[PDB]
RNA sequence: AAGGAGGUAUUCAUGUU
RNA sequence: GCUUGAGUCUCGUAGAGGGGGGUAGAAUUCCAGGUGUAGCGGUGAAAUGCGUAGAGAUCUGGAGGAAUACCGGUGGCGAAGGCGGCCCCCUGGACGAAGACUGACGCUCAGGUGCGAAAGCGUGGGGAGCAAACAGGAUUAGAUACCCUGGUAGUCCACGCCGUAAACGAUGUCGACUUGGAGGUUGUGCCCUUGAGGCGUGGCUUCCGGAGCUAACGCGUUAAGUCGACCGCCUGGGGAGUAC
């Protein structure tokens, strides 16, 4: 409702599924969708078309703040990673900033056995 | 290992003439100081295998020398001996 | 003597203090008849990256040749002082007085 | 890799321009090798394995250079 | 190629030449390889030390994901 | 992922960007 | 007696060599709070599991443990096992230059002594992540597995014990001699460094290859070539590195 005209869109694509999350500037979220809302289900989940309807129902959900420049962080090794960004776009959204915010360590923690398959 | 004053005063301590570096005496001279230095060291660190494997080997190498100036002349093994206050 | 090295950045807010406490470490060295061959502040300097959420430390570098004992309990005065944000001391072979990089 | 629209920049060039400096970091590869734990055993092998290969076609080419295809 | 080091004879690097380092990091703030900048190994080894002490230093940033 | 070129790969003024 | 082997000294060089103590940032996990809402997680496909007591996501703060991205290299160091953020303290070895010195002080080595990955054991701590055993969900004719969700010993620290690995270059140590080429790394001398260069001279190291050797594969100045010194080991396959 207290429209503030800029937003920050995070972009959690993981392997499996695609979370778009804006946000206000400071952090307080304002609306989220995923894939799994959207309706696809495995196989169909992880694909890039799922990422970008995604990213759409997103827009729609906080169509309500008025928002218009939008700073774009994405973030995790994901199928799509980039139908998110042009989903905005073409939602109408001026794109700022298209920043990458992976987490990578420098040798930390000991990653899961690999897999036999 | 050892610093360059106290490597020359061994020299002119123990050395026939102050610059025969290479005398027998002289090296088992250098040689019990740097392991006398040492024992503190390995005291203290008592892991320290590394280290310690370079300290045996100046052990072994001293008593080779030890033997050989006792082969040679059996009064400079016998004051040298004295002088350092080794056990044989 | 060992040659040593030493860079220390300090919180800005206590940057008045400073000139002190160069003063107070250089006569600890000089009393210890260690010599000091370069020291330069270099003031507020807007670190890359914010240290303990701040920003803009007094670096101050000071190039120094004195014994050990004295550069550990230096050391130890740096790490009790809450003024000093961060300090590093580093061997050198030569005391290098030369003008520094930024500096110059 | 950050990157901030130019002025006057189309946003498929700017989109390209992320895509390009994506890749020169090497973000995607490096994630990729860090999902799962490979044993220093099979880390160290590969990188060996990998020099060989490399070394062995250099060679490879730079002897067959000098023959008669036709 | 063309090692800019072993042109001028430096003997070290001296982190606190910040425009130097600037140079020889990417962007994202890791350090560009001797394969591609063409630097001799031992001056590669001095630089990577030296980029190190002034990330501790705070002089450059671990990274542009820091502040 | 597919196709083309160069090499064992870079020198290729900085600036600009 | 001698100085060529061996060793000592003078000056420097490079190295993830070792021990101890601090410190840095990224990341994972957990805790507290704000925003915000119905999914998250996972697979070839699913379910177990987690979430309306508000998850996941996003922001802020805090705690803790472990490991050090980039540099990084058929690069370096170590007798081997092995060693990788940065800083300090203690410490071992190697190499180069010029000389000076001692004067065979050497090589090898049964017993003996020490070091010796990982797993394991004892005592006491610590415990983030990972993960034998175990629990559950799948797959399958069966699945005491591969796959998925959890998860204890252990992995970490201190002090002891164990003493085994495809502990491999499947190649014992020392020394001498015998055509070459392309590199890497680290010294150093000279030539106008005619500016990144030119010509030497060492140490270590990767590849290709000649004679020669080899059953062949291949090795080839770092030999598996031609020789010398000492040591260890083999005598068909199983039984068996087992029984006593
Ligand atoms: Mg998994
Ligand atoms: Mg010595
Ligand atoms: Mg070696
Ligand atoms: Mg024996
Ligand atoms: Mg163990
Ligand atoms: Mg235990
Ligand atoms: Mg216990
Ligand atoms: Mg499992
Ligand atoms: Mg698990
Ligand atoms: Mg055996
Ligand atoms: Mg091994
Ligand atoms: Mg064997
Ligand atoms: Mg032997
Ligand atoms: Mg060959
Ligand atoms: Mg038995
Ligand atoms: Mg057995």
């Amino acid at each position: 409702r207290k429209q503030v005209s800029d937003g920050v869109a995070h972009i959690h694509a993981s392997f499996n599924n695609t979370i778009v999350t804006i946000t206000d500037r400071q952090g307080n979220a304002l609306g989220w969708a995923t894939a799994g809302g959207s309706g696809f289900r495995g196989s169909r989940k992880s694909t890039p078309f799922a990422a970008q309807v995604a990213a759409e129902r997103c827009a729609d959900a906080v169509k309500e703040y008025g928002i218009k420049n939008l700073e774009v962080m994405v973030k995790g090794p994901g199928p799509g990673r980039e139908s998110t960004i042009r989903a905005l776009n073409a939602a109408g959204f001026r794109i700022t900033n298209i920043t990458d915010v992976t987490p990578i360590p420098h040798n930390g923690c000991r990653p899961p056995k690999k897999r036999r398959v | 290992s050892l610093s360059t004053e106290a490597t020359a005063k061994i020299v002119s301590e123990f050395g026939r003439d102050a610059n025969d570096t290479g005398s027998t005496e002289v090296q088992v001279a250098l040689l019990t100081a740097q392991i006398n230095h040492l024992q503190g060291h390995f005291a203290e660190h008592k892991k320290d295998h590394h280290s310690r494997r370079g300290l045996l080997r100046m052990v072994s190498q001293r008593r080779k020398l030890l033997d050989y100036l006792k082969r040679k002349d059996v009064a400079r093994y016998t004051q040298l001996i004295e002088r350092l206050g080794l056990r044989r | 003597m060992r040659h040593y090295e030493i860079v220390f950045m300090v919180h800005p807010d206590q940057s008045e203090q400073v000139p002190g406490m160069i003063e107070r470490y250089t006569a600890a060295i000089t009393g210890a008849e260690g010599k000091i061959h370069r020291l330069e502040d270099w003031g507020r300097r807007q670190l890359a990256y914010p240290i303990n959420k701040l920003h803009k430390a007094h670096y101050v570098l000071m190039n120094v040749e004195a014994p050990q004992e004295v550069i550990d309990e230096l050391e130890t005065t740096f790490r009790f002082n809450d003024a000093v944000i961060r300090s590093m001391v580093m061997r050198t072979k030569h005391a290098v007085t030369e003008a520094s990089p930024m500096v110059k | 890799p950050v990157i901030k629209v130019r002025e006057n920049e189309p946003f498929d060039v700017a989109l390209r321009r992320f895509k390009r400096s994506c890749e020169k970091a090497g973000v995607l590869a490096e994630v990729r090798r860090r999902e799962f734990y490979e044993k220093p055993t099979t880390e160290r092998k590969r990188a060996k394995a990998s020099a060989v290969k490399r070394h062995a076609k250099k060679l490879a080419r730079e002897n067959a250079r000098r023959t008669r295809l036709y | 190629k063309f090692c800019r080091f072993t042109a001028e004879g430096v003997q070290e690097i001296d982190y606190k030449d910040i425009a130097t380092l600037k140079n020889y990091i990417t962007e994202s703030g890791k350090i560009v390889p001797s394969r591609i900048t063409g630097t001799r190994a031992k001056y590669q080894r001095q630089l990577a030390r030296a980029i190190k002490r002034a990330r501790y230093l705070s002089l450059l940033p671990y990274t542009d994901r820091h502040q």
